[PDB]
């Protein structure tokens, strides 16, 4: 009996992707449970920011080539799925894009918002090849939970639409790759205490002290719902 | 459950079931917990999990 | 593409009729998602007015099995080609490569 | 050849690597196989068929 | 809408005997059946309070492989019936128990001395069986707190302890429905106890050890 608590040290992290968070005092059995809740929590639900819906100036509907542009319509909404964008205020934030001349169209020459910021500026979405080459978009980033395709969503609005929109599935969910070993924990005059090494891979989105809060968080209150049985 | 044309049942367990109980029933000469003593089968049950 | 094939792939890919591939060697002037439009090196130009070759890529249409024929350009703006080599991935190809 | 092309990257010569598990995060006892293959998908679509 | 989930609205608590239950809980996030399951099964098995027996010493006989008359089980039979043997302890860490009794019969668990605070919870337990008017049984028995479950090849004869007062729990998650969602967990615990304790109140005991575990996390 009389048994301890964990606490929460060395958040490293070894690039801007992928840190490795440690919890140093653990009793004898709760390392791989709690390494494997945290890891189901983690890897299902989290908050997550995606690209919603496009509107392309000069495109009637998708499946169509615009000119100058090196790839399909369809490779750009298929660029667009894998675009890492931070809102710190909103829910909604439409994005503008503009851009001419030879090169390739870079993330970076989003009209800057303000309070959102784009953590990867080297992505990119496609390639212009002319001098009278011009691109101009409106993209939709909104803030989910899940996974939604597009059809939920199509049959879920009904009523009307413009034809120029373009509906891209979301993939609201910002980490990408979570391993926990349980190794021998060091406390004075004790030998059977153990350490948690969680390693998780983002895509660059949330801070891992957040992600470890809010998964403890969830399933704090799935056990306030247990406590109170009946 | 048995056939018409001879009486023998037809519900037999197919071959996945019949891999996962020839390996659960068993035996090696030398394991974790052998030679040991237990009361009934739920403490063995215990002892697996 | 897959990764464990036999080294066939490339002259099935090629053979077909579903890749493009160009006819004279020379240097890639024009690229758009529709089209590809090609200079031609002056050795392999008959002196009469030889001047460019035209590629027009066939965009999204029908198959006889309602499945999408399609292709896409895989070549770079300003970049060497060579008589007998690909252009156009055609559908399930890779770099001219079957590929399904 | 096939040994000596993945002792030439740092995976096991057997083929087999321990797997763990999603449900129950405990370990599957004997070593399975892992590997890629290549699959195919072949139009017998269940929305021409139901 | 981010933040909120779906909260449980349970069904029944059936239970059978009264040591045997069956909770169902519907309807859960898809996917959170098996890590409550999955956590609340391996706390209850590897981690609990609970008062069981560690050592016993007969004072006739000092060896494991050996025999007494009078006695129709033996040695062995009679360490697998002190196993079993369920007993709560007031505010105490351990305590020494003596049992003795001649005459013919089933020398059964409410023989043993009182001893004050120590409670046996199953006064109908069969130890053993003596046959001879002669032959006498008396023996040293200690119970003791532990956490969890114990072999006698990490631990005066040495016993296994049985500390942990469940004896069985097993969990299903199967389809469960709000009306416009398609799939949701459905929860099933099945569980059985010793009878130290009714089967209800376990559950919520580990459910508050693991809530004092991310204690140190909830804090926003």
């Amino acid at each position: 009996t009389e048994f301890l608590k964990p606490r929460l040290v060395d958040i490293e992290q070894v690039s801007s992707t992928h840190a490795k968070v440690t919890l140093e005092p653990l009793e004898r059995g709760f390392g791989h449970t709690l390494g494997n809740a945290l890891r189901r929590i983690l890897l299902s639900s989290m908050p997550g920011c995606a690209v919603t819906e496009v509107e392309i100036d000069g495109v009637l509907h998708e499946y169509s080539t615009k000119e100058g542009v090196q790839e399909d319509i369809l490779e750009i909404l298929l660029n667009l799925k894998g675009l890492a964008v931070r809102v710190q205020g909103k829910d909604e934030v439409i994005l503008t894009l503009n851009k001419s001349g030879i090169g390739p169209v870079t993330a970076a020459d989003i009209t800057h918002d303000g309070d959102v910021e784009i953590v990867k500026p080297q992505h990119v979405i496609c390639h212009l090849t002319d001098e009278n080459a011009s691109i101009s978009m409106r993209i939709k980033v909104q803030r989910g939970r899940g996974y939604v395709p597009a059809s939920t969503r199509i049959h879920s609005e009904e009523d009307e639409r413009p034809i120029g929109r373009l509906l891209v599935d979301a993939c609201y969910s910002p980490v990408e790759r979570i391993a926990y070993n349980v190794e021998a924990a060091r406390v004075e005059q004790r030998t059977d205490l153990d350490k948690l090494v969680i390693e998780m891979e983002t895509n660059g989105t949330i801070d891992p002290e957040e992600a470890i809060r809010r998964a403890a968080t969830i399933l704090a209150e799935q056990l306030e719902a247990f406590v109170d049985l009946r | 459950i048995l056939s018409p044309a001879n009486g023998e049942p037809i519900i037999v367990p197919s071959q996945d079931v019949v891999l996962g109980l020839y390996y659960m029933t068993r035996d090696c000469v030398n394991a974790k917990g052998e030679g040991m003593v237990l009361t009934g089968p739920k403490e063995a049950e215990r002892l697996y999990r | 593409k897959p990764l464990v094939g036999t080294g066939m792939e490339r002259a099935v890919a090629v053979d077909s009729g579903v890749t493009a591939v160009a006819k004279r060697g020379g240097v890639v002037q024009y690229v758009d998602a529709s089209r590809i439009v090609i200079k031609v090196n002056e050795d392999e130009m008959y002196p009469g007015e030889a001047g460019i070759d035209i590629y027009n890529l066939t965009k999204y249409t029908r198959s006889n099995q309602n499945t999408c024929i399609n292709q896409m350009p895989c070549v770079s703006l300003g970049e060497p080609v060579e008589r007998g080599d690909v252009l156009a991935d055609g559908p399930s190809t890779d770099l001219g490569e079957l590929a399904l | 050849e096939i040994k000596e092309l993945l002792k030439l990257g740092d995976l096991p010569t057997s083929g087999q690597i321990r797997l763990y598990d999603g449900r129950t995060g405990e370990q599957f006892e004997r070593p399975v196989t892992v590997g890629y293959m290549y699959m195919l998908k072949l139009n017998h679509l269940v929305d021409d068929k139901m």
